[PDB]
């Protein structure tokens, strides 16, 4: 049982506005962070549903000012991890009322927070259901 | 006399360790065959400068690496010597207390040339003609 | 954005009175907002707003309650006195609504152990058979987090699980068919009957069919009891559902591993199940590639090879190209690397960075790894050398010097001298390690050593100290292997360079002397080519894989030598007769990994036959001592002794042996059956590998009977006129005896019979004998125990069935007995 490596949602430098971990590979602040980074500079300034990083397919999208992930595995494909990412970046935009931008996700923490853990459970995918995850969210 | 405690700490600590094979291999036993005993001799000593070089041997809880530095170095010449166990005759101890070629002067056999810093600003001059 | 000291104190107010559910949710969601900007809590604050957090459990507003599922979990492990959050997690699971259901058993759960595993259970299964997605799932993970705790009660959950498994809703089969695996497992076949279930059904749930590809990628036929095929009606094999990483993934494994061969719906043997997805869009990823595939890469690779080709090409964009790249390599192979290795060329020219370095190592690697010459490799590892001149490294000087010296050396020092007139000191330390290695250690006649050496010596003066004193050493080797170097060497080390810096002098100051003053023993000992500090394996190849796209020893030989080590050991076995040989045919007695596996081997001496048992005891309830392996023998043998398996715990082998002497007049065979039956020792053991309870009570375990053949007795030779060895071995020992063979019906099969169950090789090859011929004479040859030839002579009438009288001669009366019986 395992899809989900982890999910990031950052804005355009690769800083966290947002991680959490379906890893157990990152706890710490330093190394959360570094991951973040890391992704963000492969997968960024080339939009497309497929990124290949540290061996695993990463999915990602983007916004404004934000590039929202979806890291899985590569034995898998884009469009598997896809719906989670299409999962996470619409339940996060029905939820808080708003489109995810970094103006969005700061206004409402706590909303994006919960949203987040609905969609993966230690890198399982939980729910992929935007409209189920909003729901089952109270803001 | 202390060299089993002080040696051992290292040895069986990290860092970076490459050219500390290569260094250590034709040092570690050197001078007076039995002179020295913390909880390991001069020739403990001896042991423990042939394993770090590229043998294997209890010693100073076992030294940090033993794969020596650059490829032409290797172990095998100072593991041949040693032939008087570490002690002034024809041995590492000859070769440490002994100075290769000519040293004298500022004329950089072993030595550099003047101050470090002014020395830069010399090397940067060219001189072009 | 906050302070992590701040919230966590002002969250200790909940555990006074005030229980106010927006400030304390605020409060929650301040924490949550420490760990997800970035942050560390301090312990003793995190402690006592973990026991404040608790009192909030009473009042029940669903934000309120999702905060605390959150921060109960990320701050569980860095509090105490959790205990008292999981009746308010029971009383929040049995609510109705999917904000309590599905959120609190994952929290719960995992601040749930073993003691508390057992209240969990009733809300766990009512939770676990919803066919709403969130409830379930919640409550399916859960239970594999709790299978840590505790095994046994997420087990009874097994029947909820499955019930889960019969949705076609893609969550909460994924979840139940993935947790169950891991589960109902006590052994294989009852996770199998698991998937059987399933397996027949096309889903449209592409995770499960993921998750459950995984379990069956290896071929299983034994689920649901039995089953004539490996079989997955489930995409893995089948095709029901496309969608391109599945059927990647199951392409891949069936091709040339068959989870079931190959349908007309469903290719599974055949190559195209991934070459249909092939064109596509950023999908294309998982379609267009390949892995195994029948019977090789290549006839897969030319299909994709338009996508992965003109993208690779096209795009220089790093996401894309990575993509079009280990498509490239995975359509490649042996024959495809004339094509791969072209691509590779082109890549670089897209992203050339790092990406320049690792396409002069692929261009070399590949052809390492699938030959197009050794000699190409060392010709891409000069482009590698040309290009990059520094993202070569130390590791490079070791693999390409260690790689090189396999045909390169004289070429590839030659080679190295040319690239050594790059640059003089930004070429780095390791090229000139690399020309300064090659030269010293071939030194070379190919080549003037004089350019070399001049290019040398230049770089040793900008640069480093590790190669300033491999250039003293190497130069010291360099003079005992050659006698003609001396000169250069003279003038270099003399230099302030080569010598007298620092590292450079220390080094130098010995080898100098070795070299100069010394006998030199030293010296020439030393040099054994001038080889290189270690040879690792080559490297390069699978490091340059990943990047792109971002002694056993013997002694015996025989059965007898093997066996003879293991008796020798043991005194008494060849005391009491030296071993002639053991057994070509030895028996397992009981098989692998059931309760036992016992496999005895007869083994035998001049007078005696040894019996060894290997004994293992598979027993996971139990753990053995003083077990042996007892015998009745079925003739008249004396079994004299048994030596015992000191101790057989659980999944450990060990051998116990018996030892019985030969009987040496027997009239009828040595071909002859014992009754093992072993004997032990019982102490209770938890399974793990062994360990033994303070008490124990005796326990026999039957085993298999233990044949031996003649076969055992003698070894088989041919001779090459069998008529006077025949004769020589003994006439006066001579009996002869008729028998017939109605159950083989011509000559070569009969040689056949007589030749495995005696152990004799019949002579001049003589088990080929001319097709359904009247008269025939069968020679057999071998060596009986003891050491003593035994020959039998068969000559055989063909009628319609096979007669023949067996005249069998030897230095004893026993081995013609022996043979005589045996045959009939």
């Amino acid at each position: 049982l395992y899809t989900v490596k982890a999910i990031l949602i950052l804005d355009n430098d690769g800083d966290r506005l947002f991680a959490k971990y379906y890893d157990d590979t990152y706890p710490s602040v330093k190394e959360q962070k570094a991951f973040e980074k890391n992704i963000f500079n492969k997968t960024h300034r080339t939009d497309s549903e497929i990124a290949l990083l540290e061996g695993l397919t990463v999915v990602y999208k983007s916004s404004i000012d934000l590039y929202f992930y979806v890291i899985g595995s590569s034995y898998e494909n884009e469009l598997m991890l896809m719906a989670v990412l299409n999962c996470l970046f619409d339940s996060l935009s029905q939820m808080l009322r708003k489109n995810v931008e970094k103006r969005a996700l700061l206004e409402n923490m706590e909303g994006l927070f919960l949203a987040v853990d609905e969609i993966v459970d230690g890198g399982v995918i939980l729910e992929s259901d935007p409209q189920q995850v909003v729901h089952r969210v109270a803001l | 006399e202390d060299i089993q405690s002080v040696m051992t700490e290292v040895r069986r600590s990290l860092g970076e360790i490459p050219i500390v094979e290569s260094e250590i291999k034709k040092e570690a036993g050197e001078l007076k065959p039995e002179e020295e005993i913390t909880v390991g001799p001069v020739q403990k000593l001896v042991t423990e400068m042939g394993t770090y070089a590229t043998q294997s041997a209890l010693s100073s809880s076992r030294p940090t690496k033993k794969e020596e530095d650059r490829p032409p170095l290797r172990g095998f010449l100072l593991d041949g010597d040693f032939f008087v166990a570490a002690s002034l005759a024809t041995t590492l101890t000859k070769i440490a207390l002994r100075y290769v070629a000519l040293v004298q002067e500022k004329k950089k056999q072993n030595s550099f040339v003047a101050e470090a810093m002014l020395l830069m600003a010399t090397i940067l001059h060219l001189g072009k003609s | 954005h906050l302070e992590k000291s701040a919230v966590l104190q002002e969250a200790r107010v909940f555990n006074e009175t005030p229980i106010n559910p927006r400030k304390c949710a605020h409060i929650l969601t301040k924490i949550l907002y420490l760990i997800n900007q970035g942050e560390h809590l301090g312990t003793t604050e995190a402690t006592e707003a973990f026991f404040a957090m608790t009192k909030l459990f009473q009042s029940n507003d669903p934000t309120l309650r999702r905060m605390c599922y959150l921060t109960i979990k990320e701050m569980s492990c860095i509090a105490e006195d959790v205990i008292i959050v999981t009746s308010s997690l029971t009383k929040d699971m049995t609510g109705k609504e999917d904000n309590y259901r599905g959120p609190a058993v994952r929290a719960l759960c995992q601040i749930t152990d073993s003691t508390m595993l057992q209240a969990v259970e009733r809300y766990m299964k009512q939770a676990i058979v919803d066919k709403v997605p969130s409830v379930s799932s919640s409550a399916l993970v859960s239970s594999l987090h709790l299978l840590k705790c505790s095994f046994d009660v997420v087990k009874r959950w097994v029947n909820e699980a499955q019930e889960a498994a019969s949705s076609d809703n893609i969550m909460v089969q994924y979840h139940a068919l993935g947790l169950l695996y891991h589960v109902r497992k006590n052994d294989r076949l009852a996770v199998s009957k698991m998937i059987s279930k399933f397996t027949r059904h096309g889903l449209k749930s592409p995770f499960a069919y993921c998750m459950m590809i995984r379990v069956a990628s290896k071929q299983l036929e034994e689920e649901d009891g039995s089953r004539d095929s490996p079989l997955f009606d489930f995409i893995e094999s089948c095709l029901r559902n496309k969608h391109e990483m599945v059927v990647y993934e199951a392409a891949s494994a069936i091709v040339n591993l068959p989870g079931c061969s190959a349908k007309e719906l469903a290719p599974a043997v055949s190559v195209l199940q991934l070459f249909c997805s092939s064109p596509k869009a950023a999908l294309r990823y998982a379609a267009v590639r390949t892995l195994n595939k029948v019977a090789m890469k290549h006839p897969s690779a030319v299909t994709a090879c338009n996508l992965d080709l003109e993208n690779l090409v096209t795009d220089s964009n790093r996401s894309i190209a990575t993509l079009a790249i280990t498509t490239l390599l995975k359509t490649g192979s042996e024959s495809s690397i004339d094509r791969l290795m072209k691509q590779i060329s082109s890549f670089m020219s897209e992203i050339s960075d790092e990406f320049k370095v690792v396409v002069v190592q692929a261009i070399s690697a590949l052809c390492q790894k699938y030959p197009r010459k050794h000699a190409v490799l060392m010709n891409f590892l000069f482009t590698m050398l040309r290009e990059e001149g520094g993202f070569e490294y130390k590791r490079a000087i070791v693999d390409c010097i260690i790689s090189i010296i396999e045909e390169n050396s004289e070429s590839k020092e030659t080679g190295l001298s040319h690239l050594c007139e790059f640059i003089e000191d930004c070429e780095f330390t390791v090229l000139a390690t690399r020309i300064l290695h090659l030269l010293g250690q071939e030194g070379p006649k190919t080549n003037n050593p004089s350019k070399y050496i001049r290019f040398i010596y230049n770089r040793v003066v900008l640069e480093h100290e590790e190669v300033r004193a491999g250039a003293v050493s190497a130069l010291a080797k360099f003079g005992a292997q050659n006698e003609e170097m001396l000169p250069s060497i003279l003038v270099l080390l003399k230099r302030c360079v080569m010598d007298d810096d620092n590292e450079v002098r220390d080094r130098a100051t010995f080898y100098l002397n070795v070299l100069e003053q010394k006998q030199k023993a030293l010296n020439a000992g030393y040099i054994l080519n001038g080889l290189t500090v270690s040879i690792p394996g080559l490297e390069k190849a699978l490091q340059q894989y990943t990047l792109e796209p971002s002694q056993p020893e013997k002694v015996a030989a025989t059965r007898q030598e093997i066996f003879q080590e293991q008796l020798a050991a043991v005194p008494e076995f060849q005391g009491l007769g030296p071993l002639f040989k053991s057994s070509p045919e030895p028996v397992a007695l009981t098989e692998s990994e059931t309760e036992y596996v016992i496999r005895c081997t007869k083994h035998t001496f001049s007078d005696h036959l040894v019996f060894q048992f290997d004994c293992t005891n598979t027993l996971n309830d139990q753990t053995l001592e003083n077990v042996t392996v007892q015998m009745e023998p079925t003739e008249a043998y004396e079994v004299l002794s048994y030596v015992p398996a000191r101790s057989l715990p659980y999944n450990q082998p060990g051998t116990c042996y018996t030892l019985v002497a030969l009987p040496t007049e027997d009239p009828t065979a040595v071909a002859c059956t014992f009754s093992c039956v072993m004997k032990f020792t019982v102490k209770d053991c938890d399974p793990n590998t062994g360990e033994i309870d303070e008490e124990g009570y005796e326990d026999e375990y039957v085993l298999e009977d233990l044949e031996v053949t003649v076969a055992d007795h003698i070894q088989k030779v041919m001779k090459v006129n069998f008529e006077a060895a025949w004769d020589e071995v003994g006439d006066e020992f001579e009996k002869e005896e008729t028998f017939t063979l109605s159950t083989i019906k011509t000559l070569e099969e009969a040689v056949g019979n007589i030749v495995k169950f005696l152990g004799m090789h019949p002579c001049e090859r003589s088990d080929k004998v001319p097709e359904n011929k009247n008269t025939h004479t069968l020679l057999l040859a071998g060596v009986f125990r003891g050491g003593h030839d035994i020959l039998v002579r068969s000559r055989l009438l063909l009628l319609d069935t096979v007669t023949m009288q067996v005249t069998a001669r030897s230095s004893e009366e026993l081995p013609v007995d022996i043979i005589l019986a045996s045959v009939g």
